[PDB]
């Protein structure tokens, strides 16, 4: 897993990897790492995949019912709040590296939880397996007020050198900008590989499989 | 005659309760004074909800050949 | 990590380094391990930062709420003692050492420090984190009675580069801060603002 | 009857009687106050009356901080008001600890009123015989004015008062609302101690009243002292 | 009428008494009498049995707590007897803690504490029993009485019970004496104490009298229906 | 990495008789191998007709002693009588495997008069067995203490020799010797001894010197 | 405390005729760290008693506070009663044991010393609740250094002067900080008496280093 | 009218009964009274000697609720001493978690939330004890709060509850604490009481005092006997 | 592993208004084959299926349990549950385990209850849920087969095409896999019919 996020002039741009790996095995391909916790809020989530999408979603709920309540737009530190109080409740044993972005009336507004409860804001962050490689080339490129472009083309280069280094991950890129007017979440932006073209047809034709038995129960369409 | 059986029964585990930690034979008062704090508990001072509200509408009278020799105690709903 | 408070007359100067670490990799090279409890009162954070964070948290939550109940600004004293009561009945969950420092009209400027296990002392200077170790010698060495307040911030730096320079898990930037009855003056020193001292250099 | 004398039966018409009875409690202590709100301030009034000289007027008040940035002045049973007071408290630190920004005056009214409600639902304890009204200022919204109410109600307001007068303070600033050009923060003050005043019939001295402020220059809630209530109340006699 | 305000402890009277409280102290009075009385070295309780019968036995009118605490009984023998647990559990609690005798004044607003809280809640009525109190401790002899009602008091000597206050009238004009008297003038002062409640036609007997006394070399000792025969001879005859 | 016990060390010892019981032990306290005191009784009188001696872990036996003078006066109080030595060695059982899974670290030894006026000794393991003996050492000295009061005191394979009921006497001579042998050659007991022999009249306490170490 | 943190060593005590006198040094260490050196770990429990430990630091100020508040409401309620020294004692061999027995260890064992009624009590407590009474005590590595002279003073002489007692505690004071690595130089002096509790400042042991040129 | 039953309830008109009723109760009670001076806080109790029999230094109605502070309570003794319990639960709570004697105000306000708490619910009645708090601290300084059935709190210059309030309150107002010190105003309050006491009805009293300041380094205490003497003795030939 | 004990293999395939999921038939204690009929593929629905792989006993209970909730939707709301729906039910069902986990990877496969666009999805230990387009695989030879698959299948497969692919695909992998095999059956799911075959394969 590598996902990882940047704050632009005008907002946050978040990016990830769409590979899901059990053991040493790609359990999955075209997976999503980005998820929805508000309008303006949305989170990368990396460490246990239950633990980050069930996490995310319950916070997305509690941030419905108080944006609800309020009547106003859920702020960042209100997320960032509520991760970190249940990490640190559970001592790390649910496990979850979060990537949190989003804008509101402050401004942008990026955080990165840690398992245990532990928070920091910064301006870029990275986290998974490929955090080091990412954190390599935002270390080289980043630079202060960035525009949007720049900043998407920063975490489509770090989610790369993670995808190519890094064993765990590796599949399309996904990106997703959250400014203050709009939110453009871009299931895949990039697709860096592809799977080759297969030379031979192995095609089974019909009867390759013996059958013992059969029974075909026909279902009342209406 | 019903919680007269439920204070026999108190009467009864307590005896036997007393032989399994000292080995000995309760005296007659001590059997008394036993089943008379479980008629005292319709009070309710305690918490439990296990007591009866009404008091134990019952005498008893004890009677036992105890280290003091024979002895009679009489016991009412009071638990005195 | 390396976290120093030190006492001038009517105030205090704390002092930090920048860096938290997982394993040998830099996870935050830009860390804030000096955070405002109240106004007045600051807690420089050393251990575990998850745990640091949280009772740091807490503490300020019931600070203010003691604070706005009493109609009072809150002791330094008071939010050691608070700090203590978690710390020690947490002790064996709990992995922090807490260095309060503050100002408040009743005792001037005071420093505590709530090492590993529980327990408030009151210290002129005290110093704490992994990186503290290497400096207790240049602490005791240089520390005056009655320093002014830029004098020990040039002290606070000093040490806190020392122990950086020596420490890999401390390191980064100084976050310097000065609290005193006029307010909290927070300042970063980086890159050649750093003290730097001489290397061997055969 | 029998339909009162306990909150959680309805009446026949389904009144619920008893909190309408602690409705009255407010009115039984003799006291108003009132809050009126302005373009860029909020201001809380209310009497101070010392029935005995020996009783230290310094503790003696009905407003009191919430929090840094939200102020409030109850009206109704002393104890009850400073019950719900430190409730408000709780409830304002709270929501800091667990939401990372301070309670909007609006989920703070919203929370009282709900505890309000869970009262006035349950039978064993009885509604808090108080009102309270919060002023603030929210960023997105400038000032802001709410009230509680022993039912539940927690409605927002332009200008409000509460009390033995209510009806005809409520009328005074009806008329002056109507009117509408603005209110700065000296009008906005004036507003409200002739609003006082005039129902009253005080014609009041520094010490009868007691003023809290909030600005959106200066957000933190501050009762003003004596010689700024007297600079006011001169100012008023003047013209 | 005013049947109304006499139904439970929770409810106020409109001058400011609960009546089942005072009912509760009425019981007192049906038992039958104590008298207690200290000197400088010792403190004594006396008793007044009673008998449902000739043939039954008389019932047992004092208490042992501890070796440096004893109680009397007047009213409900079933409250005296959880008090009693409840005073003895205290005094083992102290031994095995610190290990000292309990001081008696400290017992003595256990007791206060755990018979209050009774009287103010609903639900368990007020301990309708009237307890005197006896010990010697550090600091001296003592004796106190509780009522009741929780509050109690520290007494140079006091009676309660039916017909008490020939005792205590008794006692008031013969106290100076009391001080400064052996064991035996102070156990005979306390038999003609409760001698004056007795009526006119019974007297003190062996079998109806019970006497406690405990001091600085002894601990607390009830002198029963055979061992009172002792200090019962000395006295002459009723006047 | 904290261990709930340690050995304190002391030695107890009881020997019955047709009219008496004695029980007497050691009065040294000894973590490891530095003594923390040199007069640390173990026997306490429980009643008029009962004596206990403890050993093993000295918080156990501190424990134990204050629970079991609480239980005595509460039994006092309810049943208007004094415990009797059966029934403070069935409480004592009691009490003990109440904590079966984390024990008392303690050696215990009930010596007293029964209620036909002869001696008892009821001696008890660390969690609550119990049985009347004649004679029984507890402690650290246990094993060199037994032997010698099973031979002298029970004529264990002694041939062609008399039968005599032990005395007070030659009881408190045995005593002596027994616990000055293992003075000698048991590094934990020693420096003195208190013997508490109990009668009709009641407990009656003599100290006699050990060695030193 | 399963694991000790912050701990201070060799807390001594011996009675004199007319009181007692308890010193420590006033250094707590970080596990071979000399990190605090101004704590005191002597506290003044009431008129008639002292406390002093060694042992987790932390525990001893929890201990402080839980006293401390017991003795203030004695006070409080003002009967004329006060808690003697073995009163004192008892109830903290209580709280040690069942810290023990719930295996939450306080790690503290602990010196209590007072004059009340005209007669002296020394009494030591453990971290296990091993709890005893006797002329004087050494907690710590005192245990196996100072104990051994301050027996040897005793048992040929079972009654101290006050002075002779302060000699003493000097003496052995001096043995530990030059064979205890825990130690240090300053220590506090503390003296129950009739008149009551008095706890010296830092007071410091002059030391003889003249075998080092021997070599 | 059923409305005076309970104190869940509300009278038709707004009042709740229960507490007023229980405010009559502390009017049963002798006087007490407490002022307020420069260097601290002075506190008196007409004690009321029901019997020869009852010993001296009994029924204390001035307790020790903190060394700092000291309570003086007019009402049912019962309810005043459980009340001393609680402030003392609180004042000890107070320095165990946050490390300092606890101020006078805000222990106030907890015993006085402690009390209001009875008013609200139904099962239990309101606290039958009017009782008056004094401390001195040299940061705070000389304050007294006074707490009634209700709940209600407030700082008093000078103070009085019980029976004869209204009259020792028009003495106190005719004495210009502010300026004057304690050594003094144990004389006036001893004057007060004097006066205030109503020999026909109650037969005797024994003037209880104590007070708190700077004199005492901020420790409430019973008034040493000679001082207690020389008061007593003012207030008598003072009596006329 | 703890799910080695037992041993399965489950398999779902994604073809043209069609789905399949098969899944082989033994019952074994770590070696030792009990039954060559246990039953893994649960129907869900009229057109819906689970399949459970791990061990035998998770796989009964959570398939119990899923019923139990799934008749009271289906009761309460009136209406078949939606195979996304089915694949949230049981994502928290098994994280209401997270600790103490049932020890099961379950595979849902059918069609959608109106549209009848094919669904295929698989789940892990602590439920987390992952859809695919293509094919989804649990057991213990979730790597044979997840190679097999991979070469074999083919988007926008018909029916008859998809059962060669599936049963191709199980029974070569389950070949070389001890802990899982003694037959394989395999139900397709087509809007108008439901067709269970089982394969003739190695009983060995």
């Amino acid at each position: 897993t590598t996902i990882a996020g940047v704050v632009y002039k005008d907002g946050i741009v978040l990016g990830a990897d769409t590979r899901a790996t059990e053991g040493m095995v790609v359990a999955d391909k075209n997976c999503s790492k980005i998820h929805f916790i508000s309008p303006n809020i949305y989170c990368c989530g990396a460490g246990t995949a239950a633990d980050t999408d069930m996490t995310t979603q319950l916070i997305s709920s509690n941030l419905e019912l108080h944006s609800l309540s309020t009547g106003r737009l859920p702020r960042v530190v209100t997320a960032n709040r509520m991760l970190k109080q249940m990490l640190f409740r559970y001592q790390g044993y649910i496990g979850a590296a979060l990537v949190l972005g989003g804008v509101d009336v402050t401004g942008p507004h990026l955080y990165s939880i840690y398992p245990h409860g532990s928070t920091d804001k910064l301006p870029y962050v990275t986290m998974g397996s490929g955090s080091l490689a990412a954190m390599a080339v935002f270390e080289d490129k980043f630079r202060p007020d960035m525009e949007e472009e720049e900043a998407k083309n920063l975490v489509s280069e770090a989610i790369a050198a993670g995808i190519f280094n890094d064993l765990g991950s590796g599949s399309n890129i996904d990106l997703c900008v959250i400014s203050k007017n709009k939110l453009d979440f871009l299931r895949p932006y990039t697709v860096p590989n592809k799977k080759g073209t297969r030379l031979g047809r192995y095609r089974c034709e019909k009867g390759t499989t013996a059958v013992l038995t059969e029974k075909i129960t026909p279902l009342e369409i209406e | 005659i019903a919680d007269a059986k439920t204070l026999i029964d108190k009467a009864r585990v307590e005896t036997q309760n007393h032989w399994f930690t000292y080995n000995e034979t309760m005296t007659v008062e001590s059997v008394t004074q036993a089943v008379s704090n479980l008629a005292l508990q319709f009070g309710e001072e305690d918490a439990d909800p296990g007591a009866m509200s009404r008091p134990f509408g019952v005498a008893l009278l004890f009677g036992g050949v105890d280290e003091k020799g024979p002895q009679l105690f009489h016991m009412d709903p009071s638990g005195t | 990590t390396t976290i120093m408070a030190v006492q001038f007359d009517g105030g205090v100067v704390l002092g930090a380094d920048s860096r938290t670490t997982t394993g040998s990799y830099i996870a935050n090279r830009v860390t804030d391990k000096l955070t405002p409890i109240h106004d007045r009162i600051f807690c420089c954070r050393s251990g575990s930062a998850a745990d640091t964070q949280a009772v740091a948290d807490a503490v300020t939550y019931q600070l203010g709420f003691h604070s706005i109940e009493l109609n009072e600004p809150p002791l330094v004293h008071t939010a050691a003692s608070l700090f203590k009561e978690m710390c020690y009945r947490y002790r064996e969950d709990l992995m922090a050492g807490i260095i309060i420092a503050g100002w408040d009209p009743q005792e001037g400027g005071q420093v505590y420090s709530v090492p590993m296990g529980g327990m408030m002392v009151r210290q002129s200077f005290a110093i704490g984190g992994s990186g503290s170790s290497y400096i207790y010698g240049y602490v005791d060495a240089t520390y005056r009675e009655g320093m002014t307040k830029e004098e020990c911030l040039q002290f606070t730096a000093n040490a806190l580069a020392l122990a950086m320079e020596r420490d890999g898990s401390s390191g980064g930037v100084i976050r310097l801060a000065a609290i005193a009855e006029s307010g909290v003056e927070r300042q970063v020193l980086l890159g050649d603002q750093i003290p730097k001292f001489a290397v061997a250099t055969l | 009857a029998g339909f009162d004398r306990h909150i959680t039966i309805f009446s026949p018409e389904g009144r619920l009687y008893q909190v309408e009875y602690a409705f009255k409690a407010i009115n039984q202590g003799g006291l108003t106050s009132v809050a009126v709100r302005g373009k860029d301030c909020a201001v809380i009034v209310t009497q101070k009356k010392v029935p005995d000289k020996l009783l230290d007027s310094s503790t003696v008040t009905h407003l009191f901080k919430i929090t840094e940035n939200i102020g409030c002045v109850m009206t109704g049973m002393t104890a009850d008001s400073r019950s719900q007071v430190q409730r408000a408290r709780y409830e304002a630190a709270n929501w800091k600890y667990k939401y990372g920004y301070e309670i909007p005056v609006d989920m703070l009214c919203k929370r009282i009123a709900d505890i309000s409600q869970v009262y006035t639902q349950n039978a064993e304890m009885r509604p808090l015989g108080c009102c309270m009204i919060l002023i603030g200022i929210d960023e997105e919204q400038g000032p802001q004015v709410y009230k509680c109410d022993p039912a539940g109600y927690y409605c927002g307001f332009k200008a409000t008062a509460a009390g033995v007068k209510q009806t005809e303070s409520t009328s005074f600033l009806e008329k002056k609302v109507k009117k509408k050009f603005d209110w700065t923060f000296e009008q906005t003050v004036e507003t409200a101690i002739t609003c006082l005043s005039t129902v009253l019939s005080i014609d009041f001295k520094p010490s009868e009243i007691e003023v809290g402020v909030v600005t959106v220059e200066n957000p933190k809630f501050r009762i003003l002292t004596e010689a700024e209530i007297d600079a006011h109340l001169v100012a008023l006699a003047e013209r | 009428f005013r049947n109304q305000y006499d139904n439970d402890v929770t409810v106020w009277s409109p001058q400011g008494r609960i009546h089942q409280i005072e009912y509760a102290m009425e019981a007192v009075k049906q038992g039958s009498a104590t008298v207690g009385l200290k000197s400088k070295t010792h403190a004594v309780l006396v008793a007044l049995k009673r008998a449902q019968s000739e043939l039954a036995a008389h019932q047992k009118k004092i208490l042992h707590v501890d070796n440096h605490i004893g109680i009397s009984i007047a009213g409900l023998t079933a409250d005296a007897r959880l008090l009693c647990n409840f005073m003895r559990q205290e005094c083992l609690d102290s031994r095995f803690v610190f290990d000292r005798p309990l001081p008696v004044s400290r017992l003595v607003s256990l007791i206060g504490s755990k018979t209050q809280i009774p009287t103010q809640r609903y639900g368990r009525r007020p301990y309708g029993v009237g307890l005197l109190i006896a010990g010697y401790d550090d600091m001296g002899p003592h004796i106190f009485q509780t009522c009741p009602s929780a509050n109690y008091f520290d007494c140079r000597a006091m009676s309660i019970g039916a017909r008490s206050q020939s005792a205590r009238t008794y006692l008031e004009r013969h106290m100076s004496e009391f001080m400064e008297c052996n064991l035996n003038e102070l156990v005979k002062h306390g038999l003609r104490a409760l001698r004056e409640t007795l009526p006119a036609e019974q007297d003190l007997t062996t079998k109806n009298v019970s006497i406690g006394i405990v001091g600085k070399d002894l601990e607390f000792t009830i002198y029963d229906d055979d061992d009172v025969s002792p200090f019962l001879e000395g006295l002459e005859e009723r006047p | 990495r904290f261990s709930p016990y340690v050995f304190n060390g002391g030695t107890i010892l009881a020997i019955a008789g047709e009219d008496f019981a004695i029980v007497a032990s050691d009065t040294r306290l000894s973590e490891g191998f530095s003594i923390h005191t040199r007069d640390s009784p173990k026997c306490y009188k429980l009643t008029d007709k009962t004596v206990i001696g403890c050993s093993g872990f000295h918080g156990d036996c501190l424990t134990l002693t204050k629970i079991i003078e609480a239980r005595l006066k509460m039994y006092k109080h309810s049943n208007n009588k004094a415990m009797t030595t059966g029934a403070i060695a069935a409480m004592l059982s009691t009490i003990l495997y109440s904590r079966r899974f984390f024990p008392y670290y303690v050696y215990n030894i009930i010596g007293g008069l029964d209620e036909e006026g002869k001696g008892a000794v009821y001696s008890f393991d660390p969690v609550g067995s119990y049985q009347r003996d004649s004679f029984k050492a507890g402690g650290s000295a246990s094993a060199m203490l037994q032997p010698l009061l099973d031979n002298q005191v029970g004529f264990k394979n002694m041939q062609n020799v008399e039968h005599v009921p032990l005395s007070l006497d030659r009881a408190m001579r045995l005593v002596k010797d027994v616990f000055i042998s293992a003075a000698e050659r048991d590094v934990y007991t020693g420096d003195a001894l208190r013997i508490c022999i109990v009668t009709k009249e009641g407990i009656r306490e003599e100290t006699v010197s050990l060695r030193k170490d | 405390t399963q694991n000790p943190m912050v701990t201070g060593t060799s807390v001594l005590g011996v009675k004199f005729e007319g009181g007692v006198v308890i010193a420590a040094d006033m250094l707590g260490s970080y596990g071979s760290l000399a990190r605090f050196r101004n704590i005191s770990r002597i506290m003044r429990v009431n008129n008639s008693t002292m406390l002093g430990a060694s042992g987790d630091y932390a525990d001893f100020q929890y201990l402080k506070q839980v006293l401390g508040q017991m003795v203030i409401d004695e006070e409080l309620l003002g009967d004329g009663h006060s808690y003697s020294p073995r009163a004192i004692h008892s109830w903290l061999t209580r709280a040690m044991y069942s810290r023990r027995s719930k295996m939450n260890p306080l790690w503290n064992t602990m010196v209590i010393g007072g004059y009340a009624d005209g007669e002296s009590f020394l009494g030591y407590v453990d971290m296990l609740g091993v709890a005893y009474e006797a002329p004087s005590l050494a907690t710590g590595y005192g245990a196996y250094l100072a104990q051994p002279l301050l027996r040897e003073v005793l048992e040929k002489q079972p009654v101290l002067s006050q002075t002779e007692a302060r000699d003493l505690v000097e003496r052995c004071m001096r043995v530990l900080y030059y064979r205890d690595a825990r130690s240090y130089n300053r220590f506090q002096i503390a003296t129950v008496t009739e008149k009551g509790v008095e706890i010296e400042g830092p007071l410091s042991t002059e030391t003889n280093w003249d075998i080092a040129h021997m070599i | 009218t059923g409305y005076d039953l309970s104190a869940s309830t509300f009278s038709p008109d707004g009042r709740v009964f229960q507490v007023e009723y229980a405010m009559k109760a502390v009017e049963n009670s002798s006087t007490a009274i407490g002022i307020r001076c420069k260097d601290g806080v002075v506190f008196g109790v007409e004690k009321l000697v029901l019997s020869k029999l009852y010993e001296e230094g009994s029924n204390k109605r001035l307790f020790n609720v903190d060394r700092h502070v000291g309570m003086a309570v007019a009402g049912l003794l019962a309810d005043a001493r459980s009340l001393a319990d609680i402030a003392r639960e609180e004042a000890s709570n107070f320095r165990s978690n946050f490390g300092y004697n606890i101020p006078l105000k805000h222990l106030a306000d907890r015993v006085a939330m402690y009390v209001h708490a009875y008013t609200l619910y139904s099962a239990v009645r309101p606290f039958g004890c009017s009782f008056m708090l004094g401390s001195y601290s040299v940061n705070d300084g000389a304050q007294l709060y006074m707490i009634d059935p209700s709940g209600v709190s407030y700082g008093y210059w000078g103070c009085a509850i019980g029976k004869a309030r209204q009259a020792a309150k028009t003495e106190i107002e005719k004495l210009q604490m502010k300026e004057m010190t304690c050594r003094d105003i144990v004389k006036e309050v001893a004057k007060i009481i004097y006066i205030v006491h109503d020999e026909v009805k109650d037969k005797a009293f024994e003037l209880e005092l104590s007070w708190v300041g700077e004199l005492t380094n901020g420790r409430h205490e019973i008034v040493p006997k000679d001082i207690r003497e020389e008061a007593e003795k003012y207030a008598k030939e003072s009596l006329k | 592993s703890i799910m080695s004990y037992n041993g399965g293999a489950v398999m779902a395939m994604k073809g043209k208004n069609c789905v399949a999921i098969a899944a082989d038939r033994r019952f074994g204690i770590q070696a030792q084959m009990v039954t060559t009929d246990f039953q893994k593929i649960f129907p869900m629905g009229d057109r819906l299926y689970i399949g459970l792989a791990g061990l035998a006993t998770d796989v009964q209970t959570v398939a119990q349990r899923l019923k139990f909730r799934l008749n009271l939707y289906e009761l309460k709301e009136g209406r078949q549950i939606k195979p996304y729906t089915l694949m949230s039910m049981v994502a928290n069902l098994l994280y209401e385990k997270r600790f103490g986990p049932y020890y099961t990877e379950p595979v849902i496969a059918g069609l959608d209850p109106k549209t009848f666009k094919p669904f295929i999805c698989s789940l892990d230990l602590i439920g987390c849920p992952m859809v695919t387009d293509d094919f989804v695989v649990s057991g213990t030879c979730a790597e044979q087969m997840y190679g097999m698959c991979e070469s074999l299948w083919e988007p926008n497969m018909d029916p008859d095409h998809l059962f060669e692919t599936i049963s191709q695909a199980m029974l070569n992998a389950v070949d070389r896999d001890a802990v899982s095999g003694m037959g394989v059956i395999v139900h397709i799911i087509e809007k108008d019919k439901i067709t269970t075959r089982t394969l003739k394969a190695r009983m060995d």
